[PDB]
């Protein structure tokens, strides 16, 4: 949206069956976003976990 | 730890002019420490 806070991530998750297209961190508040890698654009927070 | 005290009051829910000057003030040290390092080799 429009309100954009920086918090620090304390967990990183990578797996091979889930591959390198998908990342899983953990932010200091308490929910996940997950950064896909795509060469179209640089970085995409797909998915939030437990918002 | 104050610093870094302030960034965590946020993510938990007359003064600017000096906050202002804390860029400066990096700035300066980082520059100020070059040429200290460059002084004491000589001497």
């Amino acid at each position: 949206g429009e309100n954009e806070e920086i918090i620090g991530g304390t967990a990183l998750e990578y797996n091979v069956e889930a591959g390198p297209s998908k990342f899983l961190i953990g932010t200091e508040s308490g929910s996940i976003l997950t950064a896909n890698k795509k060469l179209k654009k640089p970085v995409e927070i797909t998915t939030r976990y437990g918002l | 730890r104050l610093l870094k005290e302030v960034k965590y009051f946020l993510l938990l829910r007359t003064a600017k002019d000096i906050y202002t000057k804390a860029e400066t003030y990096r700035t300066q040290i980082v520059a100020l420490d070059m040429i200290v390092d460059n002084y004491n080799h000589i001497k």
